[PDB]
């Protein structure tokens, strides 16, 4: 895997692959809802549709086309800290897919016209994430978490931000962010230096990185939201502090999440839903970011068992953060990370994903072999140990059902 | 590693 | 691709791929919604969770530890003609992942216990596809479409229905279907002729088929179902006539879903999403069974332009239909396909399962080359002639919004 | 990523997918 800094700060991340034919691009700037401020909540999130709806050479539907034409995987997305702008296309169309790439990253036309009409996009774009119970829940509790901290913010932003938005906000948030420190283009595949030299060539029109971003640190605390909606389960989420993505404890989180109820063989999915038979969806993941981080449980219920998922779940989660982990379970959770982790190898979508992110949260370049050797340096008492620490704490609560108001998950009693 | 959250929200389309 | 028989009946489609490490396999069963009459609604999917509930050698725990270990690249599905168990697992597992698979098909107990357990989880399963607007909304289409007949039942069946499944309903209709002739393994990848043996010397033991389905064929209603559902959007379906499986226009059938509504570049998508911004989602997609099939439209929008999206739809199904798709378009979706096709060929997933649902809905296969050239073919002519047959035909509706009544714009439509 | 499985548009019926 080759890294690349060229003079503007920007960085190409390479990474061959013979076995394939394909090519996967991705262009990855390190900002997100995160680095936004109250007034231009979604900002992030707005220019990243905007930059699909025109250029001075390709309109809208021109873009579209062309995407469409070499197997149409294009997509983009924007996370908390980081936005993507990627495709995957043959080896025959990387030139021309890092041309049309480019020129939608530096020549974009922000036309009102446009704009006016991405807007009522992105507003159902909200909406619908509303009618999603299983998935507004997991926003609402990075907001009960965090408060007023931009990681509390929605990254879709609000109907209020959005109608404030115009050419001018965006050109003046991208010039900041768009910039040298915060470019890195990752490219994985079946890849041939002409089109490096051509990567290279155009996005040393990136500007220098001037503006000097300060962040303040965010604070976890133990809220609950709570929204009345008509549904059939209660949708649950529950917060526990985690680790921030620097942290050397990572792969020990990785492991503990994976036990909790990150697998079929976790706590959760084995005491919660094979034996239970509570929710036929429970499962855990972690977030971690530059200051923060956090370990996050899903769950949904039928509304009449609600109090007893909670339950359930806090004994779960009791059991593990005092007695810890066993060793075949420390095990059987190495033997999972490494395995799917091999099978990725496959994917250049999962490869150059995986470069492009670490490259550019952790500004590092981990190998197989490195990544392996972590997975398992990883002592059982680290994972147990990490478990007392972040699982004891009061977590954070989300729930959205009918009637609206909190169960009884205040009190230790059954 | 991998950065992937809950569900999907954040894309460009449907 | 090469293709065998055992005396029993069942098939192993093998394909062995050269640049990867993993090995795909997948059990494909002939039956699912389709095949099931009214008070066994539910069975096919019912039956395929009971699977990984337990054995007499591994318990429900020790399957899903087994799985984790070797990547968690497990999983299993229903449709309305079909079942489907696979793994994706790095070749030196392969002969494990294919012993557990094995004793789940035959020495799978069904005890009292997990069967109650089970029942509850996809109790859960179906409230949250319930409380997922966007999702059930597509079902409630099947219904409408196909009033009484198994096409229009659920996958997950109703409630009265699970609530009587027991090991003798089960058992019942597993001993009918999972038999010779429904049976078919498929393997993609590092296939090492080891494991081919391995799946020949235990796939024998499967009974042959003596139960001769004999089936109804569907018959298109353009009838439109309507739920009230607190929602910020109201979400509509629209489906029209298809094709068979098998049929001779499938490919143009393919192009013109991709013209409707299949892509980035779509009239659709262009029309009611790119220039109006009505929806941040607007699709197409066809859904083809051995006997029918149905084209079938999906956008959401706020309560309020319901009206007017349903006009906007209706203009654009209306020109394509009438007036057909440019030489450009067509040629760009061949291009799309192709592409498309191309990229998939990466997967051992999606060799595997191409394969696997070929053979047990086509019987026949077709070398990369020959399923180029069948998209090649294709002529303008054929695809905007059938464009005229189906998209000027009473679509049915299913709809899920706010108040629960129809739009006054659902009236004209021919 | 590549592994690809084989579902529909809008509907729910497997392990944990
Ligand atoms: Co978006
Ligand atoms: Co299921």
């Amino acid at each position: 895997i080759n890294t690349m800094t060229l003079d503007n700060g920007v960085r190409i991340i390479t990474e061959k692959m013979s076995t394939v034919r394909s090519v996967s691009i991705g262009i990855w700037v390190g900002t997100g809802s995160r680095y936004e401020s109250a007034e231009e909540n979604g900002i992030s999130h707005f220019l990243e549709h905007m930059f699909f709806k025109g250029t001075n050479t390709r309109s809208a539907q021109e873009i579209a086309e062309f995407f469409d034409s070499i197997g149409g995987q294009v997509n983009a997305f924007t996370s908390k800290e980081y936005t993507c702008y990627y495709a995957k296309v043959l080896d025959d169309h990387a030139g021309q897919a890092i041309d049309t790439l480019s020129d939608m990253f530096f020549h974009s036309t922000f036309q009102k016209e446009e704009l006016e009409k991405e807007r009522k996009v992105v507003f159902e774009e909200i909406k619908m994430v509303d009618d999603t119970p299983d998935d507004i829940v997991h926003d609402l509790l990075s907001s009960a978490t965090y408060g007023k901290h931009s990681l509390g913010y929605p990254i879709l932003g609000t109907v209020e931000t959005l109608n404030s938005f115009n050419e001018g906000m965006l050109r003046h948030y991208m010039d900041r962010f768009y910039t040298g420190d915060y470019v890195v283009i990752s490219v994985a595949g079946n890849v041939h230096d002409e089109l490096i030299d051509k990567i290279k060539e155009t996005f040393s029109q990136v500007k220098p990185t001037t503006y000097n971003y300060q962040g303040e640190k965010p604070m976890f605390l133990p809220n609950r939201i709570v929204r009345k909606k008509e549904t059939e389960q209660a949708h649950l989420c529950l917060g526990y502090p985690g680790l921030p993505i620097g942290d050397k404890d990572v792969y020990a989180l990785v492991l503990l999440n994976n036990v909790l109820g990150g697998s079929m063989s976790s706590r959760l999915f084995q005491d919660i839903r094979e034996k239970r038979g509570l929710c036929y969806s429970v499962f855990s993941y972690h977030s971690s970011f530059r200051d923060s981080g956090m370990l996050t449980i899903y769950a949904g219920t039928g509304h009449d068992q609600l109090d007893d998922l909670v339950y359930s779940i806090q004994e779960t989660t009791s059991a593990l953060a005092e007695k810890g982990l066993t060793e075949k379970e420390l095990e059987n959770g190495k033997e999972q990370l490494k395995g799917s982790l091999m099978l990725s190898l496959e994917s250049t979508n999962s490869r150059m994903s995986r470069n492009g992110k670490n490259e550019l949260l952790l500004k590092k370049h981990r190998s197989l072999d490195e990544m392996i050797e972590q997975i398992n340096a990883v002592q059982k008492q680290d994972v147990s140990r990490l478990a007392k620490i972040l699982l004891s704490a009061s977590p954070s609560i989300s729930l959205i059902n009918a009637n609206g108001e909190l169960p009884k998950a205040l009190i230790h009693l059954e | 590693a991998a950065a992937a959250a809950a569900a999907a929200a954040a894309a460009a389309a449907a």
